[PDB]
């Protein structure tokens, strides 16, 4: 019960995993999922870039 | 172990209204308490009891 | 396996146990619930607190001997003090509420004795001097049960309550309290009574300061007996909680 | 997993939940729900880290013992029991009667002793433990014959390296093994009475292949237990007052626990 | 009374008034002396969390 | 018209009524049974005498004080002298029983108390002296209820077991013996404990003399009281009857 | 001959076994069965909770 | 990957996305494009190597300490805290609260000792730790029973060999490890303030399970963690000021950066 995945580039490398807890598995190093929109723009009314901020 | 943060409550009784006995019967009884856990009990991180100690191996 | 004898109440935080009851005497027919829209004149929206106001208060407890008269208790006032049902009643101008009156009295096989637990809508009570009214403090004994008097209270220049079980300070008979949802805890077949009161009143809401809408009375009509070893102390415990509680108007807090 | 509580509400009936007749020898299941007005929570705890497999199967030391590389003691021997250790004897006798398959990690250790021993330049030492089931010839000397294992299971391990280990079986004659036994061995009430009328499991023997230097060595071999596959029997209270011998029940009075004041003072004193 | 049977009676009595407290001890399963020697405090102390409720039966 | 209160229990020529009870505990929810062949390891064919030996045999009776601190009674050495289970126990290598033990104390409703009636499987006790192990004679008691002791029992070079009940001569807590199946005589709601105890041990059948498998303990944990001019003398009676007892290796008769 | 197994959580991990003993095997960790009405309710005649225990 | 530009061209529009009211509390999301003639480029550039799990995710020693073959010091004991060291410390607490596994790696380091202890010729050393969850007994010397671990785990290492090393599961209490708390531990807002009312992972013993030698060895237990498989939530400022305490925000005032001279310096000074 193996797992092959991308490795970084700019191929595959094939995983399996040896212990019964998931806690003595690898760090999760391939997981590039971002949202700024938490921080950047937090408004409760939208805020359109070409439109005046106040009107 | 004990942790305020970690506090848990207190446990008290009260009389409601008074123990009533009739002439003849003991105006003094006893209580007995008794201690189980329910279906939502649930106990985590293995550690030694401090209850069980030792000085040499026994013989 | 069942028995008309046993009860379990559970209103919130608490629970109520009987191994010896008769029915719950549930006030007019009617069951406790909230105002309708149909009702409603106050247009703000209420506060129902729920779990926190709607449970089981126990006040003091309170000794029968065998001279004891009778004991009340004024209704909103007796939990005006008692956690938040007493804070929502002070926050807010007004307020509506239905009860589960249960009043506890063991006693033993050996005893003898029987009270009459009404539920007086409006005892409008009178006053020993007939120019004046009783006084505030006459009448109402916040969870302290006020008592009632054997014998005649003196007509001086007071604004004392009269007492007198007899015409129990409302000038009828006695005896004729029956009308007014009630049981009996005949210490022979009873342990307690348990009386659910609706809110009655001819106003949607009212004031719990101003006004007390309903009046507990505990008077024994057969007197406490025993023979000697038998236990002397037999104490009565009233626990009432209210009923699907509302308060409309709030403001700061109190009463002036 | 553990059970998610219920969304209560007010309740005015004659079921009553609450009162019972512990008399009866039954334990009763009454539940938040059933005493005051609840609200619905989802619970996914587990009760994954109580099972009997996870409280027992983790290494304890139950003994540990010395040779030397030179006087009398030039080799070590122990008759196998769980029962010197306080730890581990107290988690199995938490049950009347277990079975299950053992995991033996061993770990020997060496120093160097004070000798007015000059030059000394170790080599390093290859230890053998020998078990010698109940019956066997058992090693009278460094040297005897018995050593040779021909057909005794035995461990040789080169300090250095990591920690001998090998799981052995369910080696009882019972279908079980008995934790306690209000039992003799004699059919006339007699002889030893309680467990030890059991025990046989045989001993262990350990000792220096090589001396290694002209200075002394003297080695502590340590036996780990680790009960792998465990079924568990007949449960039982925790041993309250402190274990006095390592052959039987034998045990000086303790109080029931410690005190504090008043039924009322609400802290330990 | 930890040295005898008496630990486990909890004495009740008809009094002259009621409102009196009967007992009072802390929810701390695995820690309170009263607690700490149960079946339940026994296991409890094996482990370093815990978590539910707990049935308190009085007979 | 049935009540939870009413039973009655017939094994062979006994039969056994309660007017007053619990269930019946039945031992590790297993009833009594014969070994099966899969579990079987004796070969030859047993003697399973039935009604002659699964009968209800009862003990002495011992009396209940207000200082008593508890009994207890080895389990095949009690009945090792009764009528045909003593014999067949004696004639016999192997022997296997389970058992319907019924504790009875009757007091009446002036009365107070509660014995803890426990079958501890196994129960191996200590020494007062900590090198040595008691005697035969100290542990085993046949139909004579061997008793526990109030506090410690002195540690000189005996083989005295050490009786104080709150350790119940196990090292243990005493409050926690109601792990075993077990039941209460509250006298208050109680007047008996039924307990039927299945086969418990590691082996399919062992000799009834060398080993004691289950040991009954009766241990009050509220002492006996009453008012003057209630009856002094309470006694409890125990009645042990075997169940499904088989029997293999016949020879001459003892032990040696 | 592997056997793909579920890891503690809040994935899989392979396992094979070299021995031809069973005694050589891991611990069995993942069994969280359970039967307390065998200690909490070990009663003869059925104790339903509503119910007056003593009728 | 990164964003990548637009080939833009001139503009003269009532379209502003270069003016803005920045009091609203949101960042302007203006682009090169929007204030310029930008040409097109293809960004293959990647935002991988600043994920929060490659950022924390990297052995780093959060304490050590030195036990020794005779003498006082003879076995070692550190109540686990990652806040004894900056750098670590420092990464953790850009986020109130942080959820992980650990990979815990112990570099274990001896060094003989000066003496007058003649001969000596050492044995090797193999080492013990052990983890004493909050509330278990504590060993009190290097010999007490303690050391059994029948249910605390340890680890046995003998030196030459790899860095010891495993795991450990999200520990907490709380559905996330909180790295700051502006509490106190009792309700009368007493007692302890700060994050130490929250810290209790226990502590953390070392040990040799033998001499060695006849002369003097000291070890050094070096702790890394190595936070793998995190989650972090509400972010906040670096840490400006340095650190003065191991069990609070102490700090002691420091200016908002460096300087230079006049705002027109194009030089750090
Ligand atoms: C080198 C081979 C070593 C083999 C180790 C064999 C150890 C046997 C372990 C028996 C286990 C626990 C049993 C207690 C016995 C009893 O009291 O009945
Ligand atoms: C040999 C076993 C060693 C086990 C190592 C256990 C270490 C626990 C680590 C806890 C991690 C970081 C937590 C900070 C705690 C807090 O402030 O809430
Ligand atoms: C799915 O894994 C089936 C293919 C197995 C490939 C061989 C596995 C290599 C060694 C794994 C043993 C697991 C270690 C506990
Ligand atoms: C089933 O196992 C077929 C797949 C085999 C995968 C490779 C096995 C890896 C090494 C195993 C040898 C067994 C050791 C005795």
């Amino acid at each position: 019960g193996a797992q092959v995945s991308t490795q970084k580039t700019g191929i595959h490398y094939t995983n399996i995993n040896y212990y019964k807890d998931a806690a003595s598995n690898s760090a999760n190093r391939q997981d590039f999922t971002q949202d700024p929109s938490k921080f950047t723009e937090p408004v409760k009314d939208i805020m359109i870039k070409s439109l005046p901020a106040l009107n | 172990a004990s942790d305020e943060y970690t506090a848990g409550g207190f446990i008290t009784c009260w009389y409601q209204t008074n123990i009533v006995v009739p002439a003849d019967a003991q105006s003094s009884c006893y209580i007995m308490c008794f201690v189980s856990a329910c279906n939502d009990f649930s106990v985590r991180l293995l550690k030694d009891t401090p209850f069980i100690s030792q000085e040499n191996f026994f013989q | 396996g069942y028995s008309d004898r046993v009860r379990s109440i559970t209103l919130g935080n608490s629970t109520i146990t009987t191994q010896e009851c008769a029915n719950v005497v549930v006030g007019y027919g009617v069951w406790p619930d909230y105002l309708k829209d149909s009702e409603a004149t106050a247009e703000d929206q209420p506060t129902q607190p729920d779990v926190a106001t709607c449970r089981f208060y126990t006040l003091d407890s309170v000794q029968w001997q065998k001279t004891s008269p009778g004991w009340w208790w004024k209704l909103p006032d007796a939990l005006s003090n008692l956690g938040l049902f007493g804070q929502n009643m002070q926050y807010h101008y007004l307020g509506r509420t239905g009860y589960t009156i249960h009043v506890q009295c063991n006693a033993s096989k050996f005893h003898q004795g029987c009270l009459l637990v009404v539920c007086v809508p409006e005892a409008e009570m009178g006053c020993a001097t007939l120019n004046n009214t009783p006084s505030s403090a006459e009448l109402l004994g916040g969870d302290t049960a006020k008592e009632f008097a054997d014998k005649p209270v003196a007509s001086g220049s007071n604004k004392l309550v009269q007492r007198v079980v007899y015409n129990a300070g409302m000038g009828v008979g006695v005896g004729n309290l029956t009308i007014f949802p009630h049981q009996w805890i005949n210490l022979r077949t009873n342990n307690s009574a348990t009386i659910v009161m609706p809110y009655t009143n001819s106003v949607p809401m009212d004031n719990m300061f101003r006004h007390n809408n309903v009046t507990l009375m505990v008077i024994p009509f057969v007197p406490l007996d025993y023979c000697p070893g038998s236990t002397t102390y037999v104490p009565i415990t009233v626990t009432i909680a209210p009923m699907c509680a509302e308060y409309n108007g709030l403001r700061l807090a109190g009463h002036q | 997993r553990v059970a998610d509580t219920v969304g209560t509400g007010p309740t005015n009936s004659e079921a009553i939940p609450a009162l019972t007749a512990a008399e009866t020898g039954h334990t009763s299941q009454v539940v938040p729900s059933d005493t005051m007005q609840t609200r619905h929570v989802k619970n996914y705890h587990s009760r994954s880290e109580s099972t009997i497999e996870n409280f027992l199967c983790r290494s304890a030391c139950v003994y540990f013992t010395e040779y030397e590389n030179s006087g009398a003691k030039r080799y070590a021997e122990w008759v196998i029991t769980p029962r010197q250790a306080a730890q581990l004897r107290r988690k199995l006798e938490f049950f009347t009667y277990v079975r299950f398959d053992l995991e033996l990690t061993f770990v020997i250790t060496s120093t160097q002793q004070p000798s007015t021993t000059q030059n000394q330049d170790a080599q390093i030492l290859t230890h053998q433990i020998m078990y010698v089931p109940p019956g066997g010839p058992v090693p009278d000397k460094v040297d005897s014959y018995v050593w040779q294992t021909s057909t005794n299971p035995s461990v040789f391990w080169t300090e250095g390296n990591a920690p001998p280990r090998m799981s052995v079986p369910f080696l009882s004659i019972g279908n079980a093994y008995s934790n306690f036994y209000d039992g003799w061995s004699e059919f006339s009430r007699n002889g030893v009475y309680g467990i030890n009328t059991l025990n046989n499991m045989g001993t262990l023997y350990a000792r220096h292949v090589n001396a290694g230097s002209t200075g002394p060595i003297k080695s502590t071999i340590r036996i780990y237990f680790k009960p792998k596959h465990v079924k568990a029997w007949i449960p039982r209270p925790p041993r309250l007052c402190q274990y006095e011998k390592a052959k039987n029940v034998n045990f000086q009075p303790s109080g029931v626990t410690t005190t504090r004041q008043s039924i009322t003072t609400m802290t330990n004193t | 009374k930890v040295n005898s049977m008496e630990a486990y009676q909890i004495p009740v009595r008809s009094n002259e008034g009621s409102g009196t407290q009967v007992f009072g001890f802390p929810l701390q399963p695995g820690y309170s002396s009263v607690f700490s020697r149960t079946l339940l405090g026994e296991i409890l102390n094996y482990y370093t969390h815990w978590s539910g409720s707990i049935k308190l039966t009085f007979m």
